[PDB]
């Protein structure tokens, strides 16, 4: 009634809707998680840098779980700039630079984009538009020693402040006086390198802290660093939503005989539709079948005669949806009959339906007419002894209603 | 010296299975019946990409260098067969200006009787290598026939390449050009024949 | 199944409903086209157990119960002709029902002649039916009964060449194969147009939504919607134009069913070349095949002729036939087969006198 | 306004295209109805099933809105008997055939 | 003959191939239409001199 925009419906079969099986769950597949970035040194190393001599790893051609940097309680502070800490595992980059050093616990707040202070001015400078993150933690258990660990140092002055990622380890004499120092101390000429002398009994602002700064870039050269890839279990024979190596789709996955060559990953149909996939972990080939769909047709006598109906799910197997399978589709609410009649409402593939004997919709194989052996032999003839004058009525269309549209009044008006 | 390339230098354009079907593709290909340089190791242009082949029974070719200088000033690609592994290194090498092999960096990787065939191309910051090996029964030219090259490696190197040279009994060089090819995939999904659509009016047909 | 795209497609209103209404009218018409050709028979006639058809050998064209119970020639015909929301619907009549109709049309034709089209099938012996079909082309029926074994051998031999022809060319069945090829090429074009950009960032609809903010993705999707909706309107318009061409061909096949199979057409070259005797339907994929049987005159001789003959000053004209001479004697023959009769007052009729007619010749007319 | 112009103009092009295709279908039916007027009202057709089932005697036109109705009068044979039959008969050793 | 416009027209896919295919089918039909009408004669018959 709502398809026809009417309260009265004539006898027929009407497509009112489309049926479509929904994906039962989502699946994701990627290759075995492998080739961890070299952070297994960076957060475990016995040695570490003086801040005037900061040590850089270059990170490339690898993956890592960047969530561990704040999911693990091993690190006393984590910060991020441009990027967000919860987002890191979704990202990819051309290079990452992992810069590492020891500082005292009072210096930690200087490690941010574009700052000024004894570290930023004279030891390690970050740019104003920095993209990346910082790990910082107390290292009094690693970097302090009895009587003082004098092996850790900083620069107290420099002739000019450091440029972004400038790395000045030189024994340069700082000049504050009007006379040049010529590589030796003198009138306002100073050797600027100073030791921390870290001790286990220091107050927290004087205790050593380790820092690692992870610095991100994406270039004209392609990405080589990424976060980890998830992988679900694999489900066959159900309709699912799916993703294999970033190839997304939806359908029914089934085992297949198709032998892909060792480098091939996807199969394609004659019209370039994907018809099979290699699983990226257990290297079987799966056929992909579309998730089942078709028109829905309502089969009705006229509403002058009954409010009962049958429903046809066109081309659908009744397993996916009285209930009766026909080659036209799954037919519901119609009684299958072993008799045959003239076709009333046409269902398809030799099947028709009607409303008949408590009366219900019936479905039957259509009858082409009464069977007849003509009484032929080489010497028998039949001759008509009488006739009937018949008057047939033939109706033919001859004209349409003549229409004119002023297209300027229709479009604009 | 020069020789005709015949119907050689086809490679699988993508990592896709297709079967008992004909597929039309545009890519950098060695044109059919093109004219290719023959050598019995100068620096050569790379252009859009190179088809390289050697006819051999004694394994004299041991590698290649690709880049702009192939020498010290700037980054470049070195490829060497170390007999136990293929080795690839991407560096501003201090290595020889007239190199031979016999008895900083941004990337690295570790793996007549025969025609050994290779394709090198460099697009969207990725360096592609394709290859095939076959037995042969001819010395005087690249043997008339068909054999598609499979992808070996597919590297995220990002470098500008314009020239190359061989490291090392005879080898051939041809240049890829933008062409449309029609490729025949059999029931096993192997490429078994091809048409160069720009060769002649029958091939356009 | 993109919900972001689905909400934009509602802005276009009735377009998606009227595309389906158009293709539904096309689909219903294909069942009517098929019904009007094959369902011309009121009763399912069946052929007798013994084939006493006067030496004419219906066996290649009648049902084979060892097989759908198609004829031998219908099996050659069926061998020779050979999911993005898109669906193919079955025909109403199955290929076995189409073959039960061509079986009934053929069995009625053989056992009763033209009579099963005008009323009840009235049996007649097949040699007597062919004698009437010879009279229908203006050849006297004694020409059939005197040549019956020759005529039957020429028919049986001519049907044998249909097996050979159908086993050894595609050039005839190219009409039905082209209808298969055009519909397959149209659906391939419709599916390949999903890969087109139409000026959008991508042809992949999830790849738009997963890489752009809401208002930007909306503007890119509206280009895919515009191009894909124009791609459907182009397909449905082209199927409407092609369905009108198939309907013209189905109306012609329904007319040849009535006039060539249920009758004997007098229309020149309507039921094959030569003077049409009868024709037989065979079913084929998406079509019908008519085996048109025709009389072709084959071995002519030159004769002298005259429009009338002059007797007792009376001018005589033939009642049917033409006056001819072999150079020495005058005869009247039927017009389509040389059979000379002696000229008599009952072969002929008088009108006026010999002075009026241009080219009259002087002769005896025998009075029995 | 240009989005309304674009959609309303495409809407009107769709209408005129389907009316052109539907007019061609009505013209084919008018050409058939004009052929039945000549061959069955002005004549007696010998074409099988062109003017009703059975052998055509005559037909009559009646007007209807947007169309024509033909009342086709046909002879239908009704009450058959079986008989033995023969193609010819002997007499004085000659064969006779029915005239 | 603009190269800049031609590379935008490639983004519309099969539309420009099927327009040329439609007009080619119409063109081949006009020669068929002509041979259905006039080529109904097997041999080129001639009238006599008298
Ligand atoms: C024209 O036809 C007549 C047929 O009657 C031919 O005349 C007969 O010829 C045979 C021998 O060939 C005789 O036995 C008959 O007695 C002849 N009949 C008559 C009535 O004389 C005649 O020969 C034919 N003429 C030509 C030129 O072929
Ligand atoms: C991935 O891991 C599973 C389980 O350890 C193993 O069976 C499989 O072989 C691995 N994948 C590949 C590509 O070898
Ligand atoms: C699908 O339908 C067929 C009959 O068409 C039936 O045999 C089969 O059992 C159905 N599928 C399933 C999964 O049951
Ligand atoms: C209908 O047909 C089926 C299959 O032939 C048979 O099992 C069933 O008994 C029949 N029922 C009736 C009432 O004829
Ligand atoms: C006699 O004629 C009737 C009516 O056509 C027919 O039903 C019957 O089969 C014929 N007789 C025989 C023995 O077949
Ligand atoms: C012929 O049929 C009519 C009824 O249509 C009947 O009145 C008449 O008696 C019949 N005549 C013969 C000879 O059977
Ligand atoms: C191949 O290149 C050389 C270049 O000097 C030329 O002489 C020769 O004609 C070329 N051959 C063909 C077949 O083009
Ligand atoms: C196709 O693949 C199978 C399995 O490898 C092989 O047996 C068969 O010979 C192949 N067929 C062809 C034509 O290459
Ligand atoms: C008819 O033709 C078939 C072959 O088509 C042949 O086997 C048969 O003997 C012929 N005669 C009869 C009476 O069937
Ligand atoms: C005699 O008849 C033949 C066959 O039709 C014809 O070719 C020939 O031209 C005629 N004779 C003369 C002298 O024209
Ligand atoms: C026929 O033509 C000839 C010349 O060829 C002429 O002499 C004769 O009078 C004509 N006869 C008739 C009946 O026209
Ligand atoms: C035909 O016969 C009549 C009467 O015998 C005669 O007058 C006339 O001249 C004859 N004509 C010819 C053409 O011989």
């Amino acid at each position: 009634k709502c398809t026809l925009k009417s309260f009265t419906v004539e006898k027929g079969i009407y497509q009112t809707s489309n049926f479509r099986v929904q994906p039962t769950e989502s699946i994701v597949r990627f290759p075995n998680i492998t080739n961890l970035c070299p952070f297994g040194e960076v957060f475990n190393a016995t040695r570490f840098a003086s801040v005037y001599a900061w040590n850089r790893k270059r990170i490339s051609n690898c993956v890592a779980d960047y969530s561990v940097l704040y999911n693990s309680a091993s690190f006393s502070t984590f910060k991020c700039y441009g990027v967000s800490p919860t987002k890191l595992n979704d990202l990819c980059f051309t290079n990452v630079y992992a810069d590492s050093f020891v500082i005292r616990g009072d210096e930690v707040r200087q490690i941010a984009p574009g700052q000024t202070g004894k570290i930023a001015d004279y030891n390690y400078k970050l740019p104003d538009d920095f993209t990346g993150c910082v790990i910082a933690w107390n290292s009094n258990n690693l970097d302090s020693k009895v009587g003082g660990n004098y092996n850790y140092l900083f620069r107290l002055f420099r002739k000019s402040n450091l440029k972004p990622f400038e790395r000045d380890i030189s024994t340069e004499i700082y000049q504050a006086g009007s006379t040049p120092c010529n590589g030796v101390e003198g009138f306002n000429c100073y050797f600027p390198l100073q030791s921390y002398g870290f001790q286990p009994t220091n107050g927290v602002g004087y205790q050593p802290y380790r820092v690692v700064v992870l610095s991100f870039e994406l270039l004209h050269a392609p990405a080589t660093v990424c976060g980890p890839k998830k992988s679900t279990n694999l489900v066959k024979n159900k309709c699912v939503n799916f993703n294999f190596n970033g190839l997304t789709g939806t359908g029914v996955l089934t085992e297949s005989n198709k032998k892909f060559l060792p480098f091939q990953q996807f199969g394609r149909d004659i019209a370039d539709t994907t018809d099979a996939v290699r699983d990226p972990q257990t290297l079987e080939i799966l056929d992909i079948t579309p998730c089942s769909f078709g028109g829905v047709s309502v089969i009705t006598p006229g509403t002058n005669t009954s409010n009962q109906v049958a429903v046809l799910y066109q081309g659908v197997n009744c397993t996916e949806v009285n209930v009766f399978q026909t080659r036209a589709g799954c037919l519901i609410g119609a009684e299958h009959v072993n008799n045959s009649y003239e076709c009333d409402i046409p269902i398809g593939a030799g099947i028709c339906a009607s409303y008949q004997t408590s009366q219900s919709v019936i479905a039957y194989t259509m009858s082409l007419g009464a069977e007849n052996s003509v009484a032929y032999s080489n010497n028998s003839i039949a001759i008509p002894t009488n006739f009937t004058i018949s008057v047939t009525t033939e109706i033919l269309p001859v004209s349409m209603t003549k229409t004119s549209v002023d297209c300027t009044m229709y479009i604009c008006g | 010296a020069y020789t005709n390339s015949f119907t050689r230098g086809v490679y699988y354009p993508d990592k896709v299975f297709r079967s008992s079907v004909l597929h039309s593709t545009q890519d950098l290909f060695l044109p059919f019946f093109s004219n290719v340089t023959w050598f019995h190791n100068p620096v050569l242009p790379f252009n859009d990409g190179v088809y390289f082949a050697s006819t051999e029974k004694s394994n004299i070719i041991r590698g290649w260098i690709f880049g702009t200088t192939l020498d010290s000033k700037t980054q470049s690609l070195l490829i060497v067969n170390n007999a136990t592994n293929v080795v690839i290194k991407v560096c501003e090498f201090q290595f020889c200006n007239d190199p031979f092999l016999g008895v900083n960096c941004t990337f690295e990787y570790v793996s007549f009787k025969n025609l050994r065939e290779f394709v090198f191309k460099n697009i969207d910051g990725y360096f592609k290598i394709y290859s095939k090996h076959t037995p042969i029964n001819l010395v005087r030219d690249l043997p008339q026939g068909f054999s598609a090259l499979e992808p070996l490696v597919d590297l995220p190197i990002g470098i500008n390449i314009t020239r190359f040279q061989t490291l090392l009994a005879a080898y051939y060089v041809g240049y890829l050009q933008p062409r449309t090819f029609l490729l025949k995939y059999n029931e096993n999904g192997t490429i078994t024949d091809a048409v160069d659509c720009a060769l002649d009016p029958l091939s356009e047909t | 199944d993109s919900t972001e795209c689905s909400n934009l497609l509602l802005q276009y209103g009735s377009f998606c409903t009227q595309l389906n209404r158009a293709l539904t009218g096309i689909a219903v018409e294909q069942d009517k086209n098929t019904q009007e050709v094959f369902a011309q028979v009121k009763q399912i006639y069946k052929t007798p157990p013994i084939k006493d058809f006067g030496g004419f050998n219906f066996s290649q064209i009648l049902p084979d119960p060892s097989k759908s119970k198609r004829s031998f020639i219908e099996d050659l015909l069926f061998n020779k002709v050979t999911f993005n929301g898109l669906t193919v619907l079955p025909p109403l009549l199955t290929d076995e029902m189409i073959a039960q109709y061509t079986s009934a049309l053929l069995a009625g034709t053989i056992t009763s002649g033209w009579t099963f089209g005008a009323g009840a099938a009235l049996q007649i012996p097949f040699a007597m039916q062919m004698a009437y079909r010879f009279n229908g082309i203006g050849v006297t029926q004694n020409v059939l009964y005197e040549n019956q074994k020759l005529i039957a051998n020429q028919f049986n031999s001519a049907i044998g060449k249909i097996q050979d022809s159908l086993s050894s060319t595609a050039s005839a069945l190219g009409k039905l194969q082209d209808v298969v090829n055009q519909n397959a090429q149209a659906l391939n074009t419709l599916v390949k147009q999903l890969s087109s950009n139409f000026g959008a960032i991508s042809s992949v609809l999830n790849d738009i939504l997963s890489r752009l903010d809401k208002v930007e993705a909306e503007v890119q999707i509206d280009r895919l919607i515009t191009g894909r909706l124009q791609s459907l309107q182009t397909y449905v318009t082209q199927q409407l134009i092609r369905a009108a061409e198939i309907r013209a061909s189905a109306n012609l096949a329904a007319t040849k069913m009535s006039e060539c199979v249920l009758g004997q057409s007098k229309r020149v070259d309507f039921c094959g070349k030569g003077y049409h005797l009868m024709s037989f339907p065979q079913s084929a994929p998406h079509g019908v095949v008519f085996l048109h049987v025709t009389y072709v005159p084959a071995q002519e001789k030159n004769f002298t002729t005259a429009p009338a003959i002059c007797h007792d000053g009376k001018a005589h004209f033939p009642r049917e036939g033409v006056f001819v001479s072999n150079g020495t004697h005058w005869f009247v023959t039927q017009r389509n087969f040389y059979e000379p009769q002696i000229i008599t007052t009952d072969n002929t009729f008088v009108s006026g006198n010999c002075d009026v007619v241009i080219g009259i010749v002087n002769n005896t007319v025998y009075d029995p």
